[PDB]
Order: C-alpha cells, then sequence, then structure tokens
C-alpha cells in the first residue's frame, strides 16, 4: 500500500531511447511531402474554424503544438533557426529525426547512447571544415555584372510555374527591389499586394508604399492627387457623422437646445477635422471608415483623405515616411507627420490605389500583381518571394555551395570514406550519419513525384566519377550540374543547418529517463 | 516450439537447480527420507538419492541429462552420487555473473576448466598413503557403509567376502590393476542357511538343477567340454517353422531328430567326459543318449559365461560337435560336484588356485535378507576396489571442501583478468558440502561454517572437518570419517564436466 | 471463390519467407567457429543429443515449412561438391534475405536486387581470384609450423610447441605423392600414432617408417635381417576348422589320431614352401605353430604371430605385396612365389619401452611414418595423439586444394570495401542490391566476434580498417592479408600465422548462398491444398 511512484510517470532504459525516436518521426512526417518549392501544402484549421492553407514549415510547426516531450525538443531549434539565420525549420526537423532512424536499430542491439553522441559531435565538425574547402567565392567571375547574375538565379526558381512563360520580366524586377533597399535587407520591407484582373503584362513595381485602397465611399471630382511635399498623416480616428464611437446624447426637454445638441454632436466631427487643418496635413490616412460629410471638408480646403487602411500598411507607411502613428487628433504635429516627393492617385486595374514616392526614408517598397484569379496572385506572392531569398541571399554571403541535394550528396561520400579509415566504434555510426544526410535528395524526388531511386542512383555514379556540384532537377526528370544551372545556397546557412541537426539529434540521444512531477 | 538466446541458458539453470533442490538434504548420516507419491496410493519413504529420482519422471532436457549423468556415475563407483548432482546445482546457482554482468559462457567455461586443473592438484597435498597389506586399516574404511545395517552383526565376516572378491580380480601383473566385479565376480543368491555359512569359493557356480540321478556326483578329474552349436532338429538356411501335427509327419521328424543327435553325441563320449556344457539349449531326446554314459547336462549359458568356464580349467572352445579332438580336457581342476544346498542343485567346477574369475556364495535365513546382502556388499566392494586402485585418502566430511576452497582463494589472488570472477565463485560454490552437513544436524549454519573458515586458514587445512553426528567440528585425524581419492577425483571432475556440458547449451530445437 | 486451399500473396508472403529462414540462421549462429557452442537436439523419442557440430545440425533438424526447407538441401550441394563450409552459406544467405526484404519496403522490385546478385556474386569471385596464394612455402619458410601450432594450443600438448609442430610438418611433407598427373594430394590414411612410457613428453622420436605394435616373442631368432622379401598371409598355420558353425563328422576313436597325425606332417609341407621364396619377415593373423617357431630360429626368418588385420591392410600396401586369404589354390596346396612378396631394406627390432616395436624401412610405396608418443601416463598420451591427428587434418586439408586463400574473416572484410566501390560504378537500379552485399558479407565477422568473447563493434571494423588501405595506397606499410584471432581478441596477419582455407570452400560458398537467396526471394505468391 506503500508505493514510491503513486502517480509518478517515469521510465528509463533501453525502450525510453526508442520510444523517443520514433515520437521524433512524428514531426518529421508533418513536414516531410512540404520540402522542395514543388511540396505539398497542409490544412491546418483552428479552434473557430478558419481553415489555412500553406506549405511553410514554420508555420506548420507554430501551430502543431505536441504536447510530447521530445516533441517540444524541435519547436525551440525552430525558433533559434529564425534567429541564426532567418528560415530553415523544416530542412533541420528532417534531417534531426533520419539522424535517429539510422541509429535506432543499433541502440536496440546493445550499442551505448554516449558512443553515438561521440559520433555525431565528430561527423559534424567535419562537415564544416569539408563546406568551407568546396565553396567557391562567385562576386566578379567571368567578368559578369551582378545583376546579370541576380536575374539568372531567379529564373529557375521561377521556373515551371504560372509565370514561367513571363519570367523574363518577373526576373527583372525582383533584382530592383532589392537593390532599392540598403545594405540592412530584409524581407519584410518589400511588401507584396494584389490586384484582380488583367493580364501577366500589367504589373507593377511601386517603389515606396501602396496599400489595397477599399475606401469605396464618396468624395469624387475633388481633392487633387498630384502634391509636391505633402504631409502624411497616420490616424486611428473614425471621421464619419454618426459613428459608431464619436456620438452625443444629451436628454434635456428645451427646444433651444435641441439645436445645440446637433450642433455640439457636429463639433465632436469639426473640431476634429479642424485640428489636421492646423498641423498641415494635405493627405489623410485612418485605419477607421471615413464619412461623406469629412471628405466634403478636404475637398474645400484642398487637402486628400483615404480611410480603410489596415494597421500593416499604416506600419509600413511609418517606417517609410519616417513619422509615427498617432491614435489621437489633438497630439498631431510635424513630430508625427511624413513626407513624399509623388504621391498620386492612379487607376491601375480599374479601381483607386494610393501611392508615395520620394520618401527620405524609402527602406520600404511595394510589387503588384495582376491577373485573373487571386488564387493565382497568392501562389505568385509565395513564389516571388521565394525569388527574392535567393537573390537577398546572395549579395549577403559570396561564398555558395551548389543546393538541389549537390552538398548532401557530396558530404554523404566524404563521410563514408573518412569511415573506412577509423577503426572502433566510430565507423558504423558515421558510416550511418552519412547515409542519414541522404534524405535530403531523396525527398527532394519523392515531393518533386519523379522516381527516387532512379535519379538516386544515378545521383551517387555521377558523384563517384568526380561531380562535386551535382544534384536533382526540379524541372527536368535527371540530373544536372546545379552550379552551372545558377541553383545556389550560402555556405553559412548549409553549415549552421548541420550544427542544429546534430545538437537536435543529440539532445534526444542524451535523455533516457523521463521525470513527471504529479500536479 | 522453439527457443533460442539468453533463456535457455537460465532456463537449463534452473532444471539443475530444481534437481539439486530435491536431495539437497539427503546428505551424510542424518539424511532425512523422501516420500514419493504414486497413482496408486502407494508411498515409499527411501532416502536414497539413487532411488528418489529413478521413480520421478522428467520433461526438461536439461534435468534429463541431470539423471544420467549421476547414474553412469553410479555404474563407475558404488558411492559419491548425491555429492555430484548437489554439486552440479551449485556451481550454476550463482546466476548474477551468468546473466545481470552480460558475460559469455566461454569466459566461464575458460574459468571452470581452468579451476579443473586445481581440483586434481589439490587432493594430491591433503592426501594420506595407506597400508593396504594390514586388514585393521581396511576394516576402517568399509566400515562407514556397515552401520546401521542387518549385516552389522557380522562385519567381521562380511568384510572378508568383499576384500578376498577385490584381490582375485585385481591382476597385478598387468599393471594397470583392473578390477571388473560385473564379470569375474559373478554374486548368486542361494536360499537356506545362516550368514554365517556364505563363503567365497574359488570357482564359477552353475544353477541349473539336477534332474535325473544318472549323473557325476564325485569326480576328482573332472574332464570338462565346451561347445557351441545347438543340441536339436536340423535347420536349413531358410526361415521355415517346424509344424507337427500329422501322424506322417511326426514318424519322420523324429527318426531325423534321432539320427542327428546320436551322430553327436558320439562324438563326445568317445573321450569319456564328465559334465557337457552346450551354449544354446538340450533337447529332451538329447538328455537320452547323454543319460547313458552318466554326463551331468548343463545348458543355456551365456558366451560371456562360457569364458569364465575356460579359463578354469583350461578346456577348449569348439564350434561344431563333429569336430572333437583330444585336447578338449579339462585337467588340473579340483572336484566335480552336484551336491545339493537347501534343496537346490549346484555344479562345482571349483579350483586351488586363482584361474582369473571368481564367484560370491550367499546364504541367509529368508529371501528378504538375500535381498540385504547383495546390495550392501556391492556397495562396499566398490569402495573397497577404489582403495585397491589407488592406496591415497582424503579428509571426508567436508574437510576436503575446506581445504580445496582455501586454495582457491589464495590462487585467485594471483590470477589476473576478466575471469577471476568465475573463479571465486567456485570456490563458494564448493562450501554447500559443509553447509548441509550442519544443516542436516540441526546446529546453526553459518556460526559454525565461519569459525570452520577460520580453522582452516590459521591451522593445517588437512584437519577440523565436520562430524556429521554431534553437530559440531572435529578433527579427521582422530575419527575414521576417511574417503577414498578415486571417488572425490571423479566426484569433482562429474560436477564440472556437468556445469561444462549445460552452459555451452544455447538452444533448444526439436526435430526426429 | 471456391478453391481447395488457402492462397495468400503479396509482400506479406516475402516477410514470412525471410523471417523463416534468418529463424535456421540463428540455430547455426552460436555453433559457428572452432569456439561454437554446443545445442540440444530434442528427439521425439525423449532422448537428446549434444552435437556442436553444425553439418550434424541442420541434418537433424526438422523444420515443417517450406521456407526453411530450401536451406535443408543446400547442405546436400556442399558436402558432395568439397566437403565443408555448410553454416557459412547459411549465415550468409539468410542476412542477404533480410536486407533484400529491407529492399522490398523501400520501394525497390526484387528483378533488380536478383540481377545484381548474380554481378556481385561473380565479381566476389574475381577480387577473390586477383587476391590469392599459391599451394607453396613447404620447406625453409614458415607459414606452417605456425600454422599448426593455433590448432595444437587447446591440449597440453601446447606447453612445448615448436617441438611437437616439427612432428607433424615432416609428417605432412612425407605422405605426398601425386600418382594421377602431377595432382599431389594427400590420402585419408596418415602416420600411425603409437605411444608408450618414455619417462616425459619430450622423448618422441620422428621414425622414417611404419611401426608395428607387436612382439616376435622368442629371443634366439635373430632380430636384425638384410632380405628384401615381406610375405603377408591371413591363413592359419595354426590347427585348421572348416567352418565356425559347420564341423566334419569324427565316429572312430583311431581316426581321430590320425588326423591329428596328419596335422603336424601338413605343418612340414608348408614351411617348406614358404621358406623356399626366401621370405624372412612373417606376419600371421591366425597364429603361428609352436614346432613351426622352432624352424623359424634355425632359418632366420623373422616371424610374428597374431597381428592385427587392419595392420596388415597397411603393411601389404607398403610393400606393395597382396593379401593372401587361403593357402589352398582350390585343388592342392601353394605359396603362390614371387606374387605376394614385397622389397625393403632394413627391418630393426627397436628397444621402445613397454613395448618392443617393429620398424619397416625403405618400402615400394608406402609414403607413411610413425610417431613414437613416449610419455609418462595413459591419461597425457591419449589426449595427446588426438591433439597430433586435430593438427594432422588441419595442415592435410590446406595443402591439397591447388590454391588457398588467408580465410577466418579475412575474406568478407576485404569485399565489403571492393564490391562497395564496386557498386558506385554501375548504378542502373541495381547499386543498392550490391552495396547490401557487401554489408551482408559482414556478418562472417560479426558473428565470430560475438562467439570470441569481443566486441563485435570494435572488433569487425578492426578488419575493414586494415582492408580499406590496401586499395587507398598501394604502400607496404598498409596491412594486407589481416586475419582474425578469436582467441586473444586482436586482428593479426594471415601469413604470419598460418591461418588459411581453400579456394573451393570459399568460391562454392559465396556461389551457392547467392542461388538460394535468389529462389526464396521469387516466391511472391503461396498455395496449399
Ligand atoms: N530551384 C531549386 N532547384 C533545385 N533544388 C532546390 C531549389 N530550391 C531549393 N532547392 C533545394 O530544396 C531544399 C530546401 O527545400 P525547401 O525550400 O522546401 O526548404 P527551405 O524553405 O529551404 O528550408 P529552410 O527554410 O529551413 O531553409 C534545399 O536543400 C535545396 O537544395
Ligand atoms: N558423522 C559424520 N559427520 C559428518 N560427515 C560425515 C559423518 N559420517 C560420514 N560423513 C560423510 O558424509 C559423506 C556422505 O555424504 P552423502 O550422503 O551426501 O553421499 P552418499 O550418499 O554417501 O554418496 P553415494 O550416493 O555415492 O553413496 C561421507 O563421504 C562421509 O565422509
Ligand atoms: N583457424 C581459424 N582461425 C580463425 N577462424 C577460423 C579458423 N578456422 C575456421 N574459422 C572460422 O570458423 C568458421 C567455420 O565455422 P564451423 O566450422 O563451426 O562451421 P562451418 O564449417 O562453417 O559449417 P560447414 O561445415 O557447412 O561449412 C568459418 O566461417 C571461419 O571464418
Amino acid at each position: 500500500v506503500i508505493l514510491l511512484k503513486e502517480g509518478t510517470d517515469s521510465s528509463q532504459g533501453i525502450p525510453q531511447l526508442v520510444s523517443n525516436i520514433s515520437a521524433c518521426q512524428v514531426i518529421a512526417e508533418a513536414v516531410r511531402t512540404t520540402l522542395g518549392p514543388r511540396g505539398m501544402d497542409k490544412l491546418i484549421v483552428d479552434g473557430r474554424g478558419k481553415a489555412t492553407i500553406s506549405n511553410d514549415g514554420a508555420t506548420i510547426l507554430k501551430l502543431l503544438d505536441v504536447v510530447h516531450p521530445a516533441a517540444k525538443t524541435l519547436v525551440d531549434i525552430a525558433k533559434s533557426q529564425d534567429a541564426e539565420v532567418g528560415d530553415g525549420t523544416t530542412s533541420v526537423t528532417l534531417l534531426a529525426a533520419e539522424f535517429l532512424k539510422q541509429v535506432k536499430p543499433y541502440v536496440e542491439e546493445g550499442l551505448h547512447p554516449q558512443i553515438i553522441i561521440r559520433a555525431f559531435r565528430t561527423a559534424t565538425q567535419l562537415a564544416v571544415n569539408k563546406i568551407k574547402e568546396i565553396a567557391v567565392t562567385v562576386k566578379k567571375a567571368d567578368k559578369v555584372e551582378q545583376r546579370k547574375l541576380l536575374e539568372k538565379c531567379a529564373m529557375t526558381a521561377l521556373s515551371s510555374k504560372l509565370i514561367s512563360q513571363q519570367k523574363a520580366f518577373f526576373a527583372k524586377m525582383v533584382v530592383d527591389a532589392v537593390m532599392m533597399l540598403d545594405d540592412l535587407l530584409q524581407l519584410k520591407m518589400i511588401g507584396i499586394k494584389k490586384v484582380q484582373g488583367g493580364a501577366l503584362e500589367d504589373s507593377q513595381l511601386v517603389a515606396g508604399v501602396a496599400f489595397k485602397k477599399t475606401f469605396s465611399y464618396a468624395g469624387f471630382e475633388m481633392q487633387p492627387k498630384k502634391y509636391h511635399n505633402p504631409k502624411i498623416a497616420l490616424l486611428n480616428v473614425e471621421l464619419e457623422l454618426k459613428a459608431e464611437k464619436d456620438n452625443a446624447e444629451i436628454r434635456v426637454h428645451t427646444v433651444e437646445d435641441y439645436q445645440a445638441i446637433v450642433d455640439a454632436e457636429w463639433n465632436i466631427l469639426y473640431d476634429k477635422l479642424e485640428k489636421i487643418h492646423h498641423s498641415g496635413a494635405k493627405v489623410v490616412s485612418s485605419k477607421l471608415p471615413i464619412g461623406d460629410v469629412a471628405t466634403q471638408y478636404f475637398a474645400d480646403r484642398d487637402m486628400f483623405c483615404a480611410g480603410r487602411v489596415p494597421e500593416e500598411d499604416l506600419k509600413r507607411t511609418m517606417m517609410a515616411c519616417g513619422g509615427s502613428i498617432q491614435t489621437s487628433v489633438n497630439a498631431l504635429s510635424a513630430d508625427v507627420l511624413g513626407r513624399c516627393q509623388v504621391f498620386e492617385e492612379t487607376q491601375i486595374g480599374g479601381e483607386r490605389y494610393n501611392f508615395f514616392t520620394g520618401c527620405p526614408k524609402a527602406k520600404t517598397c511595394t510589387f503588384i500583381l495582376r491577373g485573373g484569379a487571386e488564387q493565382f496572385m497568392e501562389e505568385t506572392e509565395r513564389s516571388l518571394h521565394d525569388a527574392i531569398m535567393i537573390v537577398r541571399r546572395a549579395i549577403k554571403n559570396d561564398s555558395v555551395v551548389a543546393g538541389g541535394g549537390a552538398i548532401e550528396m557530396e558530404l554523404s561520400k566524404y563521410l563514408r570514406d573518412y569511415s573506412r579509415t577509423i577503426p572502433g566504434k566510430q565507423q558504423l555510426l558515421i558510416g550511418a550519419y552519412a547515409k542519414a544526410l541522404e534524405i535530403i535528395p531523396r525527398q527532394l524526388c519523392d515531393n518533386a513525384g519523379f522516381d527516387a531511386t532512379n535519379i538516386l542512383n544515378k545521383l551517387r555514379a555521377r558523384h563517384a566519377q568526380g561531380g562535386t556540384w551535382y544534384g536533382v532537377d526540379i524541372n527536368n526528370e535527371d540530373i544536372a550540374d546545379n552550379f552551372e544551372a545558377f541553383v545556389w545556397e550560402p555556405a553559412m546557412v548549409r553549415i549552421n543547418a548541420l550544427t542544429a541537426a546534430s545538437e537536435a539529434a543529440c539532445l534526444i540521444v542524451s535523455v533516457d529517463e523521463t521525470i513527471k512531477n504529479p500536479r | 516450439k522453439r527457443e533460442s538466446g539468453r533463456k535457455v541458458q537460465s532456463g537449463n539453470i534452473n532444471a539443475a537447480k530444481t534437481i539439486a533442490d530435491i536431495i539437497r538434504t539427503c546428505l551424510g548420516p542424518k539424511s532425512m527420507m523422501k516420500m514419493l507419491l504414486d497413482p496408486m496410493g502407494g508411498i515409499v519413504m527411501t532416502n536414497d538419492g539413487n532411488a528418489i529420482l529413478r521413480e520421478i519422471q522428467v520433461q526438461h532436457p536439461a534435468a534429463k541429462s541431470m539423471i544420467e549423468i549421476s547414474r553412469t556415475q553410479d555404474e563407475e563407483v558404488g558411492d559419491g552420487t548425491t555429492s555430484v548432482i548437489i554439486l552440479a546445482g551449485e556451481m550454476l546457482s550463482v546466476a548474477e555473473h551468468f546473466l545481470e554482468q552480460q558475460m559469455h559462457p566461454t569466459v566461464v567455461i575458460s574459468a571452470y576448466r581452468k579451476a579443473l586443473d586445481d581440483m586434481i592438484s589439490t587432493l594430491k597435498k591433503i592426501s594420506i598413503p595407506v597400508d593396504i597389506s594390514d586388514s585393521d586399516m581396511m576394516l576402517n574404511i568399509i566400515n562407514s557403509s556397515i552401520t546401521t545395517k542387518a549385516i552389522s552383526r557380522w562385519s567381521s565376516l562380511a568384510c572378508n567376502i568383499a576384500l578376498d572378491a577385490v584381490k582375485m580380480v585385481q591382476f597385478e601383473e598387468n599393471g594397470r590393476k583392473e578390477i571388473d566385479i560385473k564379470k569375474y565376480a559373478r554374486v548368486e543368491k542361494i536360499p537356506g542357511g545362516i550368514i554365517e555359512d556364505s563363503c567365497v569359493l574359488r570357482g564359477v557356480m552353475i544353477n541349473k538343477d539336477v534332474t535325473h540321478p544318472r549323473m557325476r556326483r564325485y569326480i576328482k578329474n573332472p574332464r570338462i567340454v565346451l561347445l557351441d552349436s545347438s543340441l536339436e532338429y536340423k535347420k536349413g538356411e531358410s526361415q521355415t517353422d517346424i509344424e507337427i501335427t500329422r501322424e506322417e509327419d511326426f514318424t519322420r521328424i523324429l527318426q531325423m531328430e534321432e539320427e542327428y543327435i546320436q551322430q553327436l553325441c558320439e562324438d563326445i563320449i568317445q573321450l569319456k567326459p564328465d559334465v557337457v556344457i552346450t551354449e544354446k539349449g538340450i533337447s529332451d531326446l538329447a538328455q537320452h543318449y547323454l543319460m547313458r554314459a552318466n554326463i551331468t547336462a548343463i545348458r543355456r549359458v551365456r558366451k560371456t559365461d562360457n569364458n569364465r568356464i575356460a579359463r578354469a580349467c583350461g578346456a577348449r572352445i569348439v564350434s561344431r560337435p563333429e569336430e572333437l579332438r583330444e585336447d578338449d580336457v579339462g585337467t588340473g581342476a579340483g572336484l566335480l560336484e552336484i551336491k545339493k544346498i537347501g534343496d537346490e542343485y549346484f555344479t562345482f567346477i571349483t579350483d586351488c588356485k586363482d584361474p582369473k574369475a571368481c564367484t560370491i556364495l550367499l546364504r541367509g535365513a529368508s529371501k528378504e535378507i538375500l535381498s540385504e546382502v547383495e546390495r550392501n556388499l556391492q556397495d562396499a566392494m566398490q569402495v573397497c576396489r577404489n582403495v585397491l586402485l589407488d592406496p591415497q585418502l582424503v579428509p571426508g566430511g567436508g574437510a576436503s571442501e575446506m581445504a580445496v576452497a582455501h586454495a582457491l582463494t589464495e590462487k585467485s589472488k594471483a590470477m589476473t583478468g576478466v575471469e577471476q570472477w568465475p573463479y571465486r565463485a567456485v570456490a563458494q560454490a564448493l562450501e554447500v558440502i559443509p553447509r548441509t552437513l550442519i544443516q542436516n544436524c540441526g546446529a546453526s549454519t553459518i556460526r559454525l561454517l565461519t569459525s570452520l573458515r577460520a580453522k582452516h586458514t590459521q591451522e593445517n587445512c588437512e584437519t577440523w572437518g565436520v562430524n556429521g553426528e554431534t553437530g559440531t567440528l572435529v578433527d579427521m585425524k582422530e575419527l575414521g570419517i576417511w574417503e577414498p581419492l578415486a571417488v572425490k577425483l571423479q566426484t569433482y571432475k562429474t560436477a564440472v564436466e556437468t556445469a561444462v556440458l549445460l552452459l555451452r547449451i544455447d538452444d533448444i530445437v526439436s526435430g526426429h | 471463390l471456391s478453391v481447395f486451399g488457402d492462397r495468400s500473396t503479396g509482400e506479406t508472403i516475402r516477410s514470412q519467407n525471410v523471417m523463416a529462414a534468418a529463424s535456421i540462421a540463428n540455430i547455426v549462429k552460436s555453433s559457428l567457429g572452432p569456439v561454437g557452442l554446443d545445442k540440444m537436439l530434442v528427439d521425439d523419442i525423449g532422448d537428446v543429443t549434444i552435437t556442436n557440430d553444425g553439418a550434424t545440425i541442420l541434418k537433424l533438424l526438422e523444420v515443417e515449412h517450406p521456407a526453411a526447407k530450401v536451406l535443408c538441401e543446400l547442405a546436400d550441394l556442399q558436402d558432395k561438391e568439397v566437403g565443408d563450409g555448410t553454416t557459412s552459406v547459411v549465415i550468409i544467405a539468410a542476412e542477404l534475405l533480410k536486407n533484400a526484404d529491407e529492399l522490398v519496403k523501400q520501394k525497390i522490385h526484387p528483378t533488380s536486387v536478383i540481377s545484381g546478385y548474380r554481378l556481385a556474386c561473380k565479381e566476389a569471385v574475381r577480387y577473390i581470384n586477383e587476391n590469392l596464394i599459391v599451394n607453396t612455402d613447404e620447406l625453409g619458410r614458415d607459414c606452417l609450423i605456425n600454422a599448426a601450432k593455433t590448432s595444437m594450443s587447446s591440449k597440453i600438448i601446447g606447453i612445448n610447441g615448436d617441438f611437437f609442430a616439427n612432428m607433424v610438418v615432416d609428417a605432412v611433407l612425407a605422405i605426398k605423392y601425386t600418382d594421377i598427373r602431377g595432382q599431389p594430394r594427400y590420402p585419408v590414411n596418415s602416420v600411425n600414432i603409437l605411444k608408450a612410457h618414455g619417462r616425459s613428453q619430450m622423448e618422441s622420436m620422428l621414425i622414417s617408417g611404419y611401426a608395428l605394435n607387436c612382439v616376435v616373442g622368442s629371443q634366439g631368432m635373430p632380430k636384425r635381417i638384410v632380405n628384401a622379401k615381406i610375405a603377408c598371409l591371413d591363413f592359419s598355420l595354426q590347427k585348421t576348422k572348416m567352418k565356425l558353425g559347420v564341423q566334419v563328422v569324427i565316429t572312430d576313436p583311431e581316426k581321430l589320431d590320425q588326423i591329428r597325425q596328419r596335422e603336424s606332417d601338413i605343418t612340414k609341407e608348408r614351411i617348406q614352401k614358404i621358406l623356399a621364396t626366401g621370405a624372412n619377415v612373417i606376419l600371421t593373423t591366425g597364429g603361428i605353430d609352436d614346432m613351426c617357431l622352432k624352424y623359424f630360429v634355425e632359418a632366420g626368418a623373422m616371424a610374428v604371430r597374431r597381428v592385427l588385420k587392419r595392420d596388415l591392410k597397411r603393411i601389404a600396401k607398403a610393400s606393395g605385396a597382396t593379401i593372401l586369404s587361403t593357402l589352398a589354390n582350390l585343388e592342392g596346396e601353394e605359396t603362390f612365389e614371387a606374387a605376394m612378396l614385397g622389397q625393403a631394406e632394413e627391418v630393426v627390432q627397436e628397444r621402445i619401452c613397454d613395448d618392443e616395436l617393429i620398424l619397416i624401412k625403405n618400402t615400394k610405396a608406402r609414403t607413411s611414418a610413425s610417431i613414437i608418443l613416449r610419455g609418462a601416463n595413459d591419461f597425457m598420451c591419449d589426449e595427446m595423439e588426438r591433439s597430433l591427428h586435430d593438427a594432422l587434418c588441419v595442415v592435410k586439408r590446406v595443402l591439397e586444394s591447388k590454391s588457398v586463400v588467408p580465410g577466418g574473416g579475412a575474406v568478407e572484410a576485404a569485399l565489403s570495401i571492393y564490391l562497395e566501390n564496386y557498386a558506385t560504378s554501375m548504378g542502373s537500379r541495381e547499386q543498392l542490391a550490391i552495396a547490401e552485399f557487401a554489408r551482408s558479407l559482414l556478418v562472417i565477422p560479426n558473428t565470430l566476434a560475438v562467439n570470441a568473447a569481443q566486441d563485435s563493434t570494435d572488433l569487425v571494423a578492426k578488419l575493414r580498417a586494415f582492408h580499406n588501405e590496401a586499395q587507398v595506397n598501394p604502400e607496404r606499410k598498409n596491412l594486407k592479408w589481416i586475419g582474425l584471432d578469436l582467441s586473444n581478441g586482436k586482428p593479426r596477419d594471415n601469413k604470419q600465422a598460418g591461418v588459411f582455407e581453400p579456394t573451393i570452400v570459399k568460391v562454392k560458398s559465396l556461389k551457392f548462398a547467392t542461388e538460394a537467396a535468389i529462389t526464396i526471394l521469387r516466391i511472391d505468391d503461396l498455395i496449399k491444398l
């Protein structure tokens, strides 16, 4: 009747590790098919009933939330992958579980897990020095300008897509968008907007901030668009006559104050409009909708107004204009006002759009898409976001390696040759570490629908002859030199993915007993 | 179905430990009785370890191998079978070095066979020579088995039976000193008389009775004849049968039966014999021509018993009855006698020498007394055989066990390697023989065994044994609890040979 | 569907066929090698036989399953081809099926596995035959003396290893005779190992000739003879009989006497024809008459009686003489002159303690000798005779087959590196067939390391670490032909240790195991009636 546990969940030994190895593979199976540009997307619905459609590995693991202990160790590695390099959560999640799969029969035969720890620290340290030797610095090779080279890598990334016919036009726009930025490159600075209707040739690139402008109220035939130096105001105040938040209800029984009651309710709107006139804001941007009466106010005062602006586009306008977002109207002064050189109301796509050009802090851009469907523009937005990512990493890091499994099949060949010259327990473990690194060219053939065994048998035969930069091709169903086809990746992200996958595989192997407190 | 791995290494351990736990308390003069339950309700309360495991059926292949290795050991020597199964179960009982340390059995077998060489080397150091020429020293050896028996009233005469039997069978001319009690010392039982009437004669006795008075009663020069062929109707090379149902077939068969036998009997009576001995049977009509010459008819004798007759008189083994000659004579024999002993007739071809053969004649008041002496003398003959095989004794009663286990502890301090850990386990497994002697006496076991090891360390290891009567420790040089060396040599050898066989088994599979 | 049984197809009959075949490998897993463990063979009657030899294990193993019944017939194809190798085929072919079963789950059809295995087997014989050793180094250069010394280490003879290894090396090279076109093999008959009490084990002498364990009897006849004629006969010169079961009739008493006088007179006639041939060496199984031995001590013929029959078959084969069963030539009595006699040089009655032996020297065609194992007691002489017989068959079975290969894990460890580099040279959906063929050959040092009580992850990997350096650079600092010493748990060179295996036991093992793994892998449907 006297128990030591009394509800304490605890177990140790060999099958506690086998239960932790197989529990690691259920997280890798959630992001196994999402690898590659042609990968399958997952459908995740929240508690409210909204379905989310995405194939990004960072968005899948953030909405999984598995209560298993070994599954929580793959979450913070994907969190640290965003801080170390910026992306690569689906690469280190798949690579961590395949390290444990190849050593899973070796644990059951009686081998100690600490010897597998000493092999993972050894082969990963050799993989760091092997990457930097094969990595070549391509800065001014063959006397070609870097603007021509940046259009070549985006052409292969945008190939086999909806805009694969007109990829020559889309490759020149993604290079000039990053070239418009400063030395501090960021994917959040270049925004993508969608305009329904028209062919694919009508896609434009805004040098500044452009938003959807769903303001469909009155205000035509006045409020001229062209301004030399307007004062950009970012508000969050409703300017309607009968607003849901700004009203005045006083209950008197006199007929003299009944004129003053409607006048006091109008004075809430009029004093909020008079403070914008004193501050000198030529353009009025508000999140809440603006009524038809306030549009008649700025029409005679030679100013512009446009409400129903999202708060995401208001913060991008704040980073462009250099001002500040002010909710109230009495604090509206020149400290929070912005400035630009060109502002105009365009008629691209049949609807009205507003955009600023010539900001002093113009570090943000806007990409306008044109097409016959919004889901055509939704997949074009994610493909152009992928086209910006390959261009951005080529400018920051010059020392690059060949992608497409070329650096993974070369690391599998060197670590297999090093294992044959090492006696002891490091031969069967590092040799299993080299075979576990072949899951990146194997899952790239699985998600692309190709023959996974017909390509990988010819890919390893190409590496055995002396091919150091041969990998899989997403367009053709054969192997190709990814260095000649401009399929690149920097050496620093390939190194940091290997030291994160080896650290995530070492944390599972070093755990042998689970302690749970009853509460 | 099938079983392999480490489960059969633990499955054969519990199969041998269950047999050893049954007869563990049946050691010494205070051996506890065991009750066997029959399906018909019968109960036998025998405390003999050979009688317990014989009437118990086993189903395990390792437990079946445990019984037969002691049964063959019972046929070699007549003492020490209980100590084999106890020591074979104790060596495998420490399974902490077999399973918990994840040790392969090859390390254990290399440690067990290396400990086997220290078994023979230690027993020759604690040994003592025996003055076998003095009959008083031989009486102090065989008396350990004559106690609490019905033969103990005649211990001075029963000791002369077994001592004279082993010396005639043992041949000093051959060098190796062979003794085989089963052939050259065939024991026969004769009802009637008393225990004092039983003596030893120098010859071979025939238990065939006398059916006709026309025989040789007293012949001083016995003319013996040996023959291998049969004395019956002539059969052919085929497998036909003989059936006499017609009167015409009864006359033709009997006329051929008489003419062939008279032709056979004319060749043996031309030499004027005294007793005929045929290998096969003798028909009724064959005695009709034989009784006219007054010859004693002896039939149905084995081929193994035939050479003892030929070495007694010096006759020639003749294959066919037509090929007799004058060299088939038994000149030199003492006397031929067909005198009745207790209304049973026995033929005597005894002599006044040692013709490489003997027999034992037992007498008693009832047939239960005849079975009591033959089971006590055969147990006494194999013990005194081991003394004359090698005149060396060891201090018994647990003194030799603590002397051997003391030598293994000092030897293990200089034995380096991984194999020193199962090497020390044999020293604690050999302590189970003085452990059960104190437990059967009723005293405190660990209180006495700890002081037993302290006496074996400082004092001499040849003394300070255990007395299984009072329950305390006595000196083995004062009491006659001395064991033979060849019994204790084969006891530790078989206990290692059992442990090398059960630990080497790693798979049990079926198949006819 | 209404059929006469149950039907089952798909990959579930592939997984059931490899689990039934690999379970038979576990029956012969621990019994591999010279340190193999015994296993109990339970019969249907109730008795059990303790056998550790793997050839007798598979003969008594009865598993009523068609996947296990395939591996039963390869034991009959192994002994009829060479005579050894049997369970090494079973562990290789079952690990071939277990690695191929993982390929079925990895979306590979078995047709690429079957065609990949035949090209991996033919390239395995090519890499073996390019790294062989011709049968030589019989005298002057040791990999022999040291070869038989390892077999002699398990007994008490191994205290003085250099003294007793010289007795078996010169005895193996003495029994060599071509006899067909330059074959040279070694016969199943070997030297006769006798024993005596020569007060220690160091008084053994290498006698270059056969030694008979018989005593001549009388002393007045001279023990040193010079003539070459050797007579062998099986009929007794003692008083003869018609049959042991059929006898002649004797009726009259005086008729019995005159056939005894005729037996004394017909013995005088037979000795006149034996000594007319000049044969002094007289060896008789049935015995020699007492008055007949009187004629031999005056003529000087070396007559030996009560000789064994199996000893006389090696004596008549030595001098090239014919064994005479009966002296009567179907109408009379003759001695068959110049037919049953051989030639020799010298027969000396050497004084050996407790058994004065008869040595023969320089016969016609014998090639055999004798080793006198003089010792102290019967315990040390009986264990040393089986140690000489076990060391004889080790050197015999190697130096027969016309070329040998350093075995004991040296063959399969070198094949695990070459066949992997050959697998990366072909491609065409058969790279994984040959790469798993190299890993399936590693079970031969893997089962040998677990039977040697060593770490199997270290001892197998030490074999591949030395064999890889022979393929990277041809420098002599690379260790080549590294075997596996299971006694000390350390890899050594097989050329220094003398551990050698025939090529036909290594070639036919890889040939039969891949053809057995092909037949089980071709099973995709099960039909029962
Ligand atoms: N255009 C391309 N052609 C061929 N292979 C490619 C191409 N782009 C990427 N790859 C390969 O796909 C793999 C990554 O696939 P995917 O883009 O689905 O993950 P990821 O988003 O890069 O992961 P992470 O965000 O962790 O870096 C890389 O190893 C790379 O070699
Ligand atoms: N009074 C005593 N005290 C202690 N030990 C004794 C005493 N008398 C005899 N012994 C010892 O007990 C031993 C007998 O033990 P145990 O009964 O186990 O074997 P056993 O049955 O005689 O052997 P076997 O079956 O071969 O006859 C004898 O060898 C003797 O040395
Ligand atoms: N002198 C030696 N040194 C080291 N290993 C050896 C030596 N001789 C043989 N071996 C190993 O022992 C194994 C032989 O095992 P075993 O004799 O128990 O069965 P087997 O002969 O393989 O069965 P079968 O008779 O069918 O072929 C071989 O694989 C070989 O590697």
